[PDB]
Protein backbone atom coordinates (compact mmCIF):
# COMPACT_ATOMS: atom_id res chain seq x y z
CA UNK A 1 0.00 0.00 0.00
CA UNK A 2 1.26 3.95 -0.65
CA UNK A 3 0.03 7.07 1.25
CA UNK A 4 -3.64 7.59 -0.49
CA UNK A 5 -6.03 10.13 0.63
CA UNK A 6 -9.30 10.70 -0.24
CA UNK A 7 -9.19 14.33 1.20
CA UNK A 8 -6.51 16.86 1.07
CA UNK A 9 -7.58 17.95 4.39
CA UNK A 10 -5.49 14.27 5.67
CA UNK A 11 -2.79 14.91 3.47
CA UNK A 12 -1.88 17.93 5.38
CA UNK A 13 -2.10 17.06 8.27
CA UNK A 14 0.37 14.16 7.40
CA UNK A 15 2.34 16.67 5.46
CA UNK A 16 3.23 18.15 8.99
CA UNK A 17 3.76 15.41 11.02
CA UNK A 18 7.62 14.80 12.15
CA UNK A 19 9.50 11.74 11.64
CA UNK A 20 7.81 8.47 10.37
CA UNK A 21 4.50 10.22 10.33
CA UNK A 22 3.58 8.49 6.64
CA UNK A 23 3.70 5.07 8.24
CA UNK A 24 0.07 5.42 10.39
CA UNK A 25 -3.01 4.98 9.19
CA UNK A 26 -6.12 7.72 10.37
CA UNK A 27 -9.74 7.63 9.33
CA UNK A 28 -12.77 10.28 9.76
CA UNK A 29 -16.33 10.31 9.50
CA UNK A 30 -15.74 9.65 6.03
CA UNK A 31 -12.78 9.82 5.11
CA UNK A 32 -9.28 8.25 5.36
CA UNK A 33 -5.09 7.91 5.14
CA UNK A 34 -3.81 4.39 4.56
CA UNK A 35 0.14 5.11 5.12
CA UNK A 36 2.70 3.26 3.16
CA UNK A 37 4.45 0.06 4.63
CA UNK A 38 7.60 0.34 3.74
CA UNK A 39 9.21 4.14 5.01
CA UNK A 40 9.82 4.62 1.14
CA UNK A 41 9.23 8.47 1.06
CA UNK A 42 11.22 9.16 4.12
CA UNK A 43 13.83 7.31 3.12
CA UNK A 44 14.91 7.68 -0.14
CA UNK A 45 14.59 11.79 0.43
CA UNK A 46 16.69 11.43 3.11
CA UNK A 47 19.84 10.54 1.13
CA UNK A 48 19.64 14.19 -0.67
CA UNK B 1 34.73 43.99 9.95
CA UNK B 2 32.60 42.06 7.68
CA UNK B 3 32.16 44.95 4.73
CA UNK B 4 35.23 46.20 5.00
CA UNK B 5 36.16 44.17 1.50
CA UNK B 6 33.38 45.30 -0.88
CA UNK B 7 33.71 48.83 -0.55
CA UNK B 8 36.60 49.85 -2.98
CA UNK B 9 34.98 53.73 -3.51
CA UNK B 10 33.01 56.30 -2.01
CA UNK B 11 29.99 54.51 0.37
CA UNK B 12 27.27 54.06 -2.42
CA UNK B 13 24.21 54.06 -1.04
CA UNK B 14 23.00 50.28 -1.01
CA UNK B 15 26.57 49.72 1.35
CA UNK B 16 24.87 52.40 3.80
CA UNK B 17 21.98 50.92 4.26
CA UNK B 18 23.10 47.56 4.26
CA UNK B 19 25.48 48.51 6.83
CA UNK B 20 22.52 50.21 8.50
CA UNK B 21 20.71 46.71 8.83
CA UNK B 22 23.74 44.82 10.04
CA UNK B 23 23.84 47.96 12.39
CA UNK B 24 20.36 46.89 14.07
CA UNK B 25 20.94 43.63 14.12
CA UNK B 26 23.89 43.36 16.17
CA UNK B 27 22.92 45.87 18.38
CA UNK B 28 20.00 44.56 19.08
CA UNK B 29 22.15 41.31 19.48
CA UNK B 30 24.92 42.66 21.37
CA UNK B 31 23.26 43.96 24.13
CA UNK B 32 24.08 43.04 27.54
CA UNK B 33 25.29 39.30 26.11
CA UNK B 34 27.41 38.02 29.07
CA UNK B 35 23.94 38.43 30.89
CA UNK B 36 21.95 36.90 28.33
CA UNK B 37 23.98 33.95 27.16
CA UNK B 38 26.35 31.70 29.02
CA UNK B 39 27.38 28.54 27.12
CA UNK B 40 31.44 28.56 26.28
CA UNK B 41 30.93 28.43 22.24
CA UNK B 42 29.13 31.93 21.91
CA UNK B 43 31.47 33.49 24.84
CA UNK B 44 34.66 32.33 23.20
CA UNK B 45 33.88 32.99 19.86
CA UNK B 46 32.83 36.52 20.91
CA UNK B 47 35.84 37.11 22.14
CA UNK B 48 38.03 35.74 19.82
CA UNK B 49 36.54 37.86 16.89
CA UNK C 1 1.40 -0.60 -5.32
CA UNK C 2 -2.31 -0.78 -5.07
CA UNK C 3 -4.32 2.35 -3.16
CA UNK C 4 -8.03 2.59 -3.50
CA UNK C 5 -10.47 5.29 -4.68
CA UNK C 6 -14.16 6.14 -4.23
CA UNK C 7 -14.89 4.12 -1.34
CA UNK C 8 -17.81 4.28 0.72
CA UNK C 9 -17.44 3.61 4.56
CA UNK C 10 -20.68 2.31 6.43
CA UNK C 11 -22.20 5.38 8.13
CA UNK C 12 -24.04 3.15 10.84
CA UNK C 13 -20.32 2.68 12.14
CA UNK C 14 -18.68 6.08 11.47
CA UNK C 15 -16.15 7.20 13.93
CA UNK C 16 -13.27 9.94 14.36
CA UNK C 17 -9.95 9.67 15.29
CA UNK C 18 -8.61 13.50 13.88
CA UNK C 19 -11.16 15.35 15.38
CA UNK C 20 -8.29 17.34 17.41
CA UNK C 21 -6.39 17.82 14.20
CA UNK C 22 -8.57 18.51 11.37
CA UNK C 23 -11.75 20.08 10.52
CA UNK C 24 -13.50 19.83 7.67
CA UNK C 25 -16.86 21.96 6.96
CA UNK C 26 -20.29 20.50 5.60
CA UNK C 27 -20.16 19.20 2.48
CA UNK C 28 -21.56 16.72 0.53
CA UNK C 29 -18.60 16.79 -1.67
CA UNK C 30 -16.57 16.08 1.48
CA UNK C 31 -18.83 13.49 2.89
CA UNK C 32 -18.77 11.05 -0.15
CA UNK C 33 -15.51 10.83 -1.53
CA UNK C 34 -14.62 10.52 -5.10
CA UNK C 35 -10.97 11.86 -5.71
CA UNK C 36 -7.60 10.23 -4.41
CA UNK C 37 -4.70 12.11 -3.45
CA UNK C 38 -1.11 10.48 -3.92
CA UNK C 39 2.60 11.60 -4.28
CA UNK C 40 4.93 11.84 -7.10
CA UNK C 41 8.63 10.94 -7.42
CA UNK C 42 8.66 14.32 -5.90
CA UNK C 43 7.53 14.80 -2.48
CA UNK C 44 4.49 16.57 -4.19
CA UNK C 45 0.69 16.43 -4.17
CA UNK C 46 -1.00 15.02 -7.35
CA UNK C 47 -4.91 14.41 -7.88
CA UNK C 48 -6.85 11.69 -9.72
CA UNK C 49 -10.16 11.67 -10.44
CA UNK D 1 -2.69 38.13 -14.27
CA UNK D 2 -4.03 34.72 -12.88
CA UNK D 3 -7.62 33.38 -13.10
CA UNK D 4 -9.38 33.00 -9.51
CA UNK D 5 -10.10 29.46 -9.26
CA UNK D 6 -6.34 28.54 -9.92
CA UNK D 7 -5.16 25.36 -7.79
CA UNK D 8 -3.35 26.74 -4.84
CA UNK D 9 -1.19 23.54 -4.26
CA UNK D 10 0.46 24.70 -7.34
CA UNK D 11 2.13 27.78 -5.04
CA UNK D 12 3.42 25.15 -2.73
CA UNK D 13 6.45 23.68 -4.66
CA UNK D 14 9.21 24.80 -6.47
CA UNK D 15 7.67 25.88 -9.80
CA UNK D 16 7.33 27.83 -13.07
CA UNK D 17 5.48 31.09 -12.65
CA UNK D 18 4.21 30.86 -16.30
CA UNK D 19 1.73 27.68 -15.37
CA UNK D 20 3.62 24.95 -17.71
CA UNK D 21 7.06 24.00 -17.12
CA UNK D 22 9.45 24.39 -20.17
CA UNK D 23 13.52 23.16 -18.44
CA UNK D 24 15.48 22.58 -21.15
CA UNK D 25 17.08 19.61 -19.86
CA UNK D 26 14.23 17.07 -20.56
CA UNK D 27 13.24 17.77 -24.59
CA UNK D 28 15.33 16.03 -26.70
CA UNK D 29 18.41 17.84 -28.18
CA UNK D 30 17.93 20.13 -31.09
CA UNK D 31 14.32 19.14 -31.62
CA UNK D 32 12.61 22.67 -31.89
CA UNK D 33 9.28 21.13 -33.20
CA UNK D 34 9.48 18.96 -30.11
CA UNK D 35 10.49 21.54 -28.06
CA UNK D 36 8.01 24.28 -29.12
CA UNK D 37 5.50 21.64 -28.70
CA UNK D 38 6.53 21.29 -25.16
CA UNK D 39 6.22 24.82 -24.46
CA UNK D 40 3.12 25.91 -26.62
CA UNK D 41 1.33 22.98 -27.86
CA UNK D 42 -1.34 22.77 -24.81
CA UNK D 43 -3.32 19.44 -26.91
CA UNK D 44 -0.62 17.68 -24.70
CA UNK D 45 -0.33 17.43 -21.29
CA UNK D 46 2.71 19.75 -19.57
CA UNK D 47 5.34 17.88 -17.11
CA UNK D 48 5.54 17.39 -13.32
CA UNK D 49 2.03 18.56 -13.42
CA UNK E 1 10.66 33.91 -5.29
CA UNK E 2 7.18 33.74 -6.10
CA UNK E 3 3.88 34.48 -4.19
CA UNK E 4 -0.26 34.20 -4.52
CA UNK E 5 -2.33 37.01 -3.77
CA UNK E 6 -6.12 37.12 -4.02
CA UNK E 7 -6.55 33.41 -4.47
CA UNK E 8 -9.56 31.54 -4.08
CA UNK E 9 -9.60 28.27 -2.81
CA UNK E 10 -12.63 25.96 -3.38
CA UNK E 11 -15.68 25.78 -0.75
CA UNK E 12 -17.58 22.73 -1.60
CA UNK E 13 -14.44 20.83 -0.76
CA UNK E 14 -13.41 23.15 2.33
CA UNK E 15 -10.74 22.31 5.38
CA UNK E 16 -9.08 23.59 8.38
CA UNK E 17 -5.99 22.03 9.87
CA UNK E 18 -5.64 24.78 12.64
CA UNK E 19 -8.76 24.84 14.10
CA UNK E 20 -7.63 23.73 17.94
CA UNK E 21 -4.73 27.04 17.67
CA UNK E 22 -6.33 29.90 15.62
CA UNK E 23 -9.84 31.37 15.17
CA UNK E 24 -11.49 34.20 13.47
CA UNK E 25 -14.68 35.96 13.45
CA UNK E 26 -17.07 35.24 10.97
CA UNK E 27 -17.21 38.23 8.50
CA UNK E 28 -16.64 37.66 4.42
CA UNK E 29 -13.94 40.59 4.76
CA UNK E 30 -12.01 37.27 6.69
CA UNK E 31 -14.17 34.87 3.89
CA UNK E 32 -12.46 36.44 0.50
CA UNK E 33 -8.67 37.62 1.23
CA UNK E 34 -8.23 40.94 -1.04
CA UNK E 35 -4.74 40.96 0.61
CA UNK E 36 -1.40 39.50 1.19
CA UNK E 37 1.35 39.53 3.93
CA UNK E 38 4.69 39.07 3.15
CA UNK E 39 8.50 39.34 5.13
CA UNK E 40 10.58 42.52 4.40
CA UNK E 41 14.63 42.12 4.58
CA UNK E 42 14.17 42.29 8.59
CA UNK E 43 11.44 40.24 9.81
CA UNK E 44 8.79 42.52 9.76
CA UNK E 45 5.42 42.09 8.43
CA UNK E 46 4.40 43.76 4.50
CA UNK E 47 0.62 44.61 3.34
CA UNK E 48 0.59 44.43 0.11
CA UNK E 49 -3.13 44.80 -1.84
CA UNK F 1 8.38 30.11 -2.92
CA UNK F 2 8.38 32.63 0.10
CA UNK F 3 6.42 32.69 3.47
CA UNK F 4 3.20 33.94 2.43
CA UNK F 5 -0.34 34.77 4.10
CA UNK F 6 -3.38 35.87 3.39
CA UNK F 7 -4.69 36.97 6.85
CA UNK F 8 -2.69 38.37 9.75
CA UNK F 9 -3.95 35.04 12.49
CA UNK F 10 -1.78 32.70 10.08
CA UNK F 11 1.21 34.96 10.12
CA UNK F 12 0.92 35.61 14.25
CA UNK F 13 1.21 31.74 14.81
CA UNK F 14 4.15 31.42 12.54
CA UNK F 15 6.37 34.50 14.76
CA UNK F 16 4.56 32.64 17.75
CA UNK F 17 5.90 29.51 16.42
CA UNK F 18 9.64 28.05 17.34
CA UNK F 19 12.08 26.94 14.60
CA UNK F 20 11.41 24.75 12.14
CA UNK F 21 7.92 26.37 11.60
CA UNK F 22 8.37 28.30 8.32
CA UNK F 23 8.63 25.24 6.17
CA UNK F 24 4.53 24.56 7.33
CA UNK F 25 2.29 24.93 4.58
CA UNK F 26 -1.01 25.38 6.93
CA UNK F 27 -4.68 26.30 5.63
CA UNK F 28 -8.28 27.12 6.60
CA UNK F 29 -11.33 27.72 4.92
CA UNK F 30 -10.39 30.58 2.66
CA UNK F 31 -7.07 31.36 4.05
CA UNK F 32 -3.84 29.76 4.05
CA UNK F 33 0.12 30.24 4.43
CA UNK F 34 3.03 28.87 2.08
CA UNK F 35 5.78 27.99 3.62
CA UNK F 36 9.05 28.52 2.27
CA UNK F 37 10.99 26.11 1.00
CA UNK F 38 14.76 26.75 1.68
CA UNK F 39 15.09 27.70 5.20
CA UNK F 40 16.10 31.31 4.27
CA UNK F 41 14.26 33.55 6.88
CA UNK F 42 16.00 31.33 9.66
CA UNK F 43 19.23 30.93 7.80
CA UNK F 44 19.91 34.58 7.19
CA UNK F 45 18.70 36.14 10.05
CA UNK F 46 21.04 34.28 12.08
CA UNK F 47 24.52 35.95 10.96
CA UNK F 48 22.45 39.58 11.02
Amino acid sequence: PILSTTTLALMETKLKGGAGAFATSETHFGNYVVGEIIPLQQSMLFNS
Amino acid sequence: VENATLARQALNRIQRSNILQSFKAKMLATLFLLNRTRDRDYVLKFLTR
Amino acid sequence: FFFPVGLYLPEDRGYTTVESKVKLNDTVRNALPTTAYLLNRDRAVQKID
Amino acid sequence: LTPVTMDVNYFKIPNNPRGRASCMLAVDPYDTEAATKAIYDHREADAQT
